[PDB]
């Protein structure tokens, strides 16, 4: 990792880079037991795994419709649900989610809705889907036309669509004539007078000073918060083993840091994912 | 050969020889019946101590199975 | 002079209205149930 | 023998994979006569093989 | 013998064979048909927590070269370069997560940069 | 045994029989109060979700592709990609859907108590003592010909 | 052991989130709230410097010196 | 099947009670209790038969989905079978029989140990009963099921031996 | 099982006790059969003594 | 010469241990049945009364006994030893066997003409030494996946899930086929595995 | 398919015992049945059979049918999944369910 940019998201740059790390020659452990796998085993350990197909599926169902499809968490869960799931289920699942069946709010999974009601709300929601999609796409094209016109934003850019992934991208660009050396002063000229601003009291006290409502407001909230978090919290573990059925424990698995699994050491904590939008991409 | 283990063991001397018989034959039967189960017991069992010892004496140190495998808890 | 409160099942969802296209068509001639 | 990926148009190959035309992986250890067994089936007597098998460790 | 053994053996021990629906609602409070999905809390994390039910070899250690977990592995990597070894009973940030770390930062970086 | 065992035998499955009944008439008669109840959640949800989907329809519609200012790309968060979001989220966590989720609310509890009356009673029994406190709870629901407004629907995947 | 340096990276940054949210969590919103804006001036600091060094390869020998 | 199990029964009742005077059950010749022990193995098994046939001719007709992919092709597996090697059993004892027969027509000497004779094809034809699986040892049998299936396959080819024998 | 619904409590007040019932099952009206069958096989067993005393 | 798995090396093992024993108990009855023919045929040692020896017949009960009980438990032992790899691994494959051809995570693999019957236009690559978990089963009718030198064999089942592990130590492609009816184009289905 | 196989077995062999009991019938009209009668005892032996296996059947039906939450009314009272923790305009926290 020397010459790459986390920044940029840009989903060719990622896919080779993807290439370049995740080779097997390099980042194929040996002799090395994760205990995430170990453990879904260990659960489901005959050769009938039917079962785990759907609990994992389940899980990342309720992570999504919670919080959203770009929540780590739950890009993990779907990362496992896909590991662990045969694609023929896979696919038959998938194609009840497209249709709005999962939804928590006028899905039928969830929800004893009848038919016609339910195709009303689901055209209702996907029309919803269309036109925000179709408006998000406009503004993202805007977006990257006016980044383009930034001094490091042109730099960016021009790295996000090199032809390899390169030890060093600026020397290989401006060698290649495609960057101004003119264009790569500007921008380090740029970056240096906002880092000599940070450092500096008086501009950093400005901005600090301009910046304390919202986050007394944020740390009022969060401290008010987690109070009632624990309450509801201990309420739901009193519904544990109220009856014979399961209760989620939505996020079922978040992404762990201090402990990482095999999700993590794959996916490098999430960096290199497929571009689906079961992984809440565009 | 299968002598009549009832009579050395004086059990059911209230009853004729034929049924005495019979209920020697029954005791024998059972005699049988118990060998090979109690064979495999005994090595099923072995077993599992041996994975036990295995599991106390790898994980021995371990950080992440230094309490369960370590101490034998749920092996 | 009380009403039957059990919840009833739930047989065929709405996205599974085609049965997964399988012939469904009985000995008797129409893809309907004896009764 | 060897599997013959030149010949195959479009064909997905790992990264990882050594693609020298005459490297260790693309051999075909079975169901082709060889005169040269890499692989000991269920089938072969070390003995007509004067027992010239790999170690234990190694493999 | 063996083949009523192995059936009330399978019935006893196995985790997906629940003799809930199978029994009249009398009998059922003695049955709990979840354990399997209820043990360890639920949470896929750690094997030994988790009832494994074989015969024999549930635990055996694999042959070969015996496998060292993941997180030792890392212990002693993050131990080799100085830094601290693997807590193993640290919990998440519920609060304050990534992203509002990563939006307090876009603030003020964009101020900055505005304001340069 | 004897014919006595046998007859002690009669006994008990005559008992079982009697207790099985009896617990049958009871739970059907029980959760009436509580299948109304989730009816009636379902209703409001259902009527909750089709409001704020079309007040965000509307909203969109509103918005200009020729240029969209940074209010709307504020409004709707125009950042983040709709496969990567949570719509209903949106409705509580950015504030100004969060007014229209509480006012929608507001409106859609107006209208359901209008046409299901009898729902007031039953959020007595439940802010009162919690959703346990429903199991045999009497009103208006025991009587096999009362009319719930329902019309057969918000009670199973079809028709009842 | 490329893993094992991003992964002890970004550790040490949810280590001192996680210092931070205890803050947030026991002492007063005024203090939270400068230790807040406090790691936040760092890191954004530590932000542009990387940014910066990506030009390194292509920038004079003067300039880079003012900042390294 | 129906045919099978008509002569079945028919066999049991008519050696059962039709014996002449003096004769007595455990005395008669070796053929004639192969075949009593043939006729129980087929009366225990072909209601199995009848039900998968039955299950297959529903899904084709009726179009079901016992044996669909949302159905159990195993549960096909485990009934048929279950009725496969009673099968298998029912044809080879009575040749035993037939051959023990004709060796005292044709050595002109009694079969040796005839009483072990015929407890060993009663022992063969008890056990057939608890072996079924041994034909099913890939389609994803739980690991304790695969070694019981095998132990009990041992079990039953001990008493052939002591026939050979 | 895999179930088009969810059988998870604390997501629904009528969802943990779905896959665990089917309510559609006649239950009072089996009941009542059961009671007939119950007539017949105790009046049968006990003319068939009768008689054959 | 290698194995190409530990698996199919215990496999092997207990099946010459097998071996051994049934060639001894043949060579035992061959001789006992060559001395009971050549005196038979010369007309020579009658005896109408030898129709019973008791001792001689609970020996020859018991016998077989003893020497059944070591082969069961061996063989319960390989079982487990293929079962225990479980768990181990790092990389997983999803198989479908479709009709007359196989999928490998969504990539077609159907017989060329390069071959005749045994080689195809996509294999399905494993890296060495590296235990993997192949999650298969099929879309219209019952196959099986047979790697019979790598000591797999597992039906892929519609509707059933079925999940073994795999593991490779010899470079190279291993040939395996359908070893499962499953309609006109069952004896041309093939099954490529290339361990590299 | 499986329950309704079970019943419909059931109601044949409830038909055919139909038509021995009116075949008893018809011969106890004649009196030509006695009291050792083996068509007397062979009805007696199948009504007892079905009879059994109803109150097998009716057994099954009630296990797969009924539940002790059924019986008990064991609901809920949180809905954690549609309840989220959410700070009104006041500034204090709330719980509502969305
Ligand atoms: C399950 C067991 C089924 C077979 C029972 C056979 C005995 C029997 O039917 O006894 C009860 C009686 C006959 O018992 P009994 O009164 O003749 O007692 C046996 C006779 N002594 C005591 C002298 C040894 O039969 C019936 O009631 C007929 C219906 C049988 C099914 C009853 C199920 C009840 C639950
Ligand atoms: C279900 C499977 C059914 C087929 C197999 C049945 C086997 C019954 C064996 C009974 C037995 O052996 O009984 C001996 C006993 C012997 O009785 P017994 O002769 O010893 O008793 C003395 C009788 N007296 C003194 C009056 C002469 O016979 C019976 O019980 C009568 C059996 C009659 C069977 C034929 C029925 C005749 C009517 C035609 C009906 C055909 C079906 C119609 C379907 C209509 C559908 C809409
Ligand atoms: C419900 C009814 C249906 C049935 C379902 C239930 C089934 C239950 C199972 C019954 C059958 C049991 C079979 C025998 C169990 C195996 C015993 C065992 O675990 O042996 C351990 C032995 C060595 O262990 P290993 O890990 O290889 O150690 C290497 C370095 N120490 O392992 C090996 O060497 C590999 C295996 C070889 C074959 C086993 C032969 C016995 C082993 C010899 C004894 C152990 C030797 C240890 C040294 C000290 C002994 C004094
Ligand atoms: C005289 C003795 C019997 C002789 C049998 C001769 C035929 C042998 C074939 C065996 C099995 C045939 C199966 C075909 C019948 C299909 C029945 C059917 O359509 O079932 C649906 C019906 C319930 O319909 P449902 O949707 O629940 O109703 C909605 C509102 N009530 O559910 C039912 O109607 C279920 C009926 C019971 C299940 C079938 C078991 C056999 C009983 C015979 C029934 C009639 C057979 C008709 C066959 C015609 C050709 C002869
Ligand atoms: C006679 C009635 C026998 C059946 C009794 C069932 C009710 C008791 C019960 O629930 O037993 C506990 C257990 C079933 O509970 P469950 O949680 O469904 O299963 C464990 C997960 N595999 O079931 C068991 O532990 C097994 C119960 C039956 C074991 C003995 C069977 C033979 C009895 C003599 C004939
Ligand atoms: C004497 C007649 C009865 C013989 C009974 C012998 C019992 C042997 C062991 C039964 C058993 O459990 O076998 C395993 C087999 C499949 O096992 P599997 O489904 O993989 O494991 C449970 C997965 N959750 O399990 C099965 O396939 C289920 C077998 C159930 C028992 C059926 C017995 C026959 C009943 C009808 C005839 C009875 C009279 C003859
Ligand atoms: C003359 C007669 C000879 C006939 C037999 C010899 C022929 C060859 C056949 C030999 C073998 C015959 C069959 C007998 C072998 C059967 C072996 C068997 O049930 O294990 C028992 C099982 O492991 C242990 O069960 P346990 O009670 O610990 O309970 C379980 C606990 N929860 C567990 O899971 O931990
Ligand atoms: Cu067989
Ligand atoms: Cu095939
Ligand atoms: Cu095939
Ligand atoms: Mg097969």
């Amino acid at each position: 990792m020397e010459g790459f940019v986390d920044k940029i998201d840009d989903n060719k740059y990622l896919g080779k880079w993807e290439t370049i790390l995740t080779d097997g020659r390099t980042h194929l452990p040996k002799h090395i037991t994760f205990h995430d796998a170990a453990a879904i085993s260990a659960r489901w350990n005959q050769q009938y795994v039917n079962d785990s197909g759907p609990v994992y599926y389940r899980h990342w169902l309720a992570c999504q419709q919670t919080y959203g499809a770009g929540n780590e968490d739950c890009r993990k869960l779907r990362w496992w649900a896909q590991q662990i799931t045969h694609p023929l289920h896979l696919a038959e699942w998938d194609d009840w989610w497209k249709d709005e069946h999962y939804d928590l709010q006028i899905g039928q999974h969830w929800n004893r809705i009848c038919g016609e009601e339910f195709e009303e709300a689901s055209n209702l929601l996907k029309d919803l889907k269309e036109k925000r999609e179709g408006l998000a796409a406009k503004f993202r094209d805007l977006l990257k036309t006016k980044t383009a016109e930034d001094p490091m934003g042109k730099i960016l850019h021009e790295v996000a669509q090199l032809e390899e992934p390169s030890k060093t991208p600026v020397a290989d660009l401006v060698e290649a004539g495609t960057l101004s050396k003119e264009a790569v002063e500007a921008a380090a000229a740029l970056k240096i007078k906002e880092l000599k601003a940070l450092r500096d009291d008086a501009t950093w006290a400005e901005v600090k000073g301009s910046l304390l409502n919202g986050v007394t407001t944020t740390c009022s909230t969060l401290k008010k918060t987690s109070k009632v978090v624990a309450e509801l919290k201990a309420q739901a573990e009193l519904e544990r083993n109220k009856t014979s059925a399961v209760k989620l424990d939505i996020p079922h698995m978040r992404v762990n840091y201090e402990k990482p699994g095999l999700y993590e050491y794959d996916t490098w904590f999430g960096k290199f994912l497929p571009r689906t939008p079961q992984f809440g991409f565009a | 050969v299968f002598p009549s283990i009832t009579k050395p063991l004086g059990l059911f001397k209230n009853l004729p020889r034929q049924h005495r018989a019979a209920r020697d034959a029954s005791i024998w039967l059972a005699i049988l019946t118990a060998g090979p189960f109690g064979i495999f017991i005994a090595f099923k069992y072995y077993a599992d101590w041996y994975d036990k010892k295995l599991l106390m004496e790898y994980y021995k140190d371990s950080i992440v199975y230094g309490e369960t495998y370590g101490k034998g808890k749920y092996v | 002079g009380m009403p039957n409160g059990l919840p009833p099942v739930l047989l065929n969802p709405f996205v599974n209205r085609n049965y997964r296209g399988q012939k469904r068509d009985m000995p008797w001639g129409t893809d309907c149930a004896f009764l | 023998p060897r599997f013959p990926f030149q010949e195959i148009p479009e064909i997905y190959l790992p990264s990882d994979i050594d693609r020298d035309p005459n490297a260790d992986c693309w051999r075909i250890l079975n169901q082709v006569p060889r005169k040269e067994k890499l692989l000991v089936e269920i089938t072969d007597p070390l003995r007509n093989f004067d027992f010239k098998v790999a170690k234990i460790k190694e493999n | 013998c063996l083949g009523t053994f192995h059936i009330i053996r399978c019935l006893v021990v196995n985790p997906e064979l629940s003799l809930a629906k199978v029994i009249p609602e009398i009998l059922q409070p003695f049955t709990n048909p979840n354990a399997q999905l209820k043990a360890a809390d639920g949470k896929d994390d750690d094997d030994s927590q988790v009832p494994k039910q074989w015969g024999m070899w549930g635990r055996h250690p694999n042959y070969g070269v015996l496998h060292v977990p993941f997180l030792d592995a890392l212990n002693k990597e993050a131990l080799a370069r100085g830094k601290d070894g693997v807590n193993m009973g640290a919990e998440y940030n519920l609060v304050f997560t990534k992203s509002m770390a990563d939006q307090v930062v876009d603030l003020i970086l964009d101020d900055v940069q505005k304001r340069v | 045994p004897s014919s006595m065992a046998w007859t002690i035998g009669w006994g008990f499955y005559a008992a079982w029989i009697m207790k099985e009944t009896w617990n049958l008439r009871s739970s059907s008669v029980g959760w009436t109060p509580i299948t109304l109840m989730e009816a009636y959640k379902t209703k409001e949800r259902y009527l909750r979700s089709k409001a704020m989907m079309e007040r965000y329809n509307s909203e969109l519609e509103a918005v200009d592709d020729s240029n969209i200012t940074e209010e709307d790309a504020k409004k709707f968060e125009l950042e983040k990609a709709t496969p990567s979001i949570s719509i209903w989220e949106q409705f509580r966590s950015n504030p100004y859907w969060k007014e229209v989720e509480e006012e929608i609310s507001t409106d859609v509890r107006k209208t359901m108590l209008e046409k299901h009356p009898d729902y007031a009673l039953l959020l007595e029994a439940v802010k009162k003592s919690g959703y346990s406190k429903l199991w045999h709870l009497p009103g208006p629901w025991m009587n096999e010909h009362y009319n719930d407004g329902l019309h057969g629907r918000f009670l199973g995947w079809t028709p009842k | 052991p490329v893993w094992v340096d991003y992964w002890l990276k970004l550790r040490d940054e949810k280590r001192i989130q996680g210092a931070l949210e205890r803050s947030i969590l026991e002492e007063e919103p005024e203090k939270a709230a400068e230790k807040i804006l406090e790691w936040a001036r760092t890191s954004a600091q530590n932000k542009i410097l990387e940014d910066l060094k990506l030009l390194k390869p292509a920038l004079s020998p003067a300039t880079i010196a003012q900042f390294e | 099947g129906i045919s099978s199990t008509i002569g079945s029964v028919n066999y049991i009742t008519t050696n059962k009670y039709n014996r002449h005077v003096g004769l007595t059950f455990m005395n008669i010749n070796i053929y004639n209790f192969s075949i009593i022990v043939t006729s129980i193995l087929l009366i225990g098994s072909l209601p199995i038969l009848g039900v998968a046939i039955t299950g297959l001719l529903l899904d084709r007709n009726i179009n079901s989905t016992i044996y669909d992919v949302i159905g159990d092709p195993v549960l096909y597996q485990h009934l048929f079978w279950f009725f496969g090697h009673p099968e298998v059993y029912v044809i080879i004892l009575p040749v035993f029989g037939l051959t023990s027969l004709i060796l005292t027509s044709i050595i002109h000497k009694d079969i040796f140990g005839r009483e072990g004779m015929m407890y060993c094809i009663i022992s063969i034809g008890v056990v057939g009963y608890f072996v079924w699986a041994h034909h099913m040892f890939t389609v994803g049998l739980d690991i304790d099921s695969r070694s019981y299936f095998s132990i009990a396959t041992s079990i039953i080819s001990i008493p052939t031996s002591v026939k050979m024998f | 099982n895999n179930l088009p619904y969810n059988n998870n409590i604390a997501v629904n007040l009528l969802d943990h006790l779905n896959h665990n019932n089917n309510t559609d099952i006649c239950l009072y009206i089996i009941l009542h059969n059961l009671l007939l069958l119950l007539y017949v096989t105790l009046i049968l067993q006990l003319v068939h003594r009768y008689v054959q005393l | 010469m290698r194995y190409g798995n530990r698996e199919i090396e215990s496999i092997i093992l207990f099946f010459d241990q097998t071996i051994i024993l049934y060639t001894s108990i043949i060579n035992a009855l061959i001789v006992g049945i060559i001395i009971i023919i050549r005196k038979w045929y010369n007309r020579k040692g009658i005896c109408n009364q030898y129709i019973y020896h008791i001792k001689i017949e609970v020996i020859w009960t018991i016998l077989p006994i003893i020497f059944l009980i070591v082969i069961v438990l061996h063989s319960v032992t390989v079982i487990y030893n293929l079962e225990i790899n479980k768990g181990t691994n790092n990389k997983y494959i999803n198989v479908i066997g479709n009709q007359w051809y196989w999928i490998y995570n969504n990539i077609e693999s159907r017989i060329s003409s390069l071959g005749r019957i045994i080689l195809v236009d996509q294999p399905l690559f494993i890296k060495a030494n590296n235990n993997t978990h192949l999650i298969i089963s099929s879309l219209d009718v019952i196959h099986s996946f047979a790697l019979p030198t790598l000591g797999i064999k597992v039906d892929a089942i519609p509707g059933r899930i079925n999940n073994i592990s795999i593991n490779g130590l010899t470079q190279g492609l291993y040939v395996g086929y359908c070893s499962e009816l499953c309609g006109s184009g069952h004896a041309f289905m093939p099954i490529n595995l290339i361990v590299y | 398919l499986g329950f309704y196989m079970l019943l419909g077995l059931h109601g044949s062999h409830v038909i055919f015992g139909t038509i021995m009991l009116a075949l008893l019938t018809l011969w106890g009209a004649q009196g030509s049945v006695g009291p050792q009668s083996h068509a007397l005892r062979f009805t007696s032996l199948y009504v007892h059979l079905v009879d059994l296996v109803f109150i097998i059947l009716v057994l099954a039906i009630y296990s797969a049918n009924a539940s002790p939450e059924l019986y008990g009314g064991i609901v809920p009272n949180i809905l954690e999944a549609r309840t989220f923790v959410s700070v009104d305009a006041a500034g204090n926290p709330q719980i509502k369910e969305f």
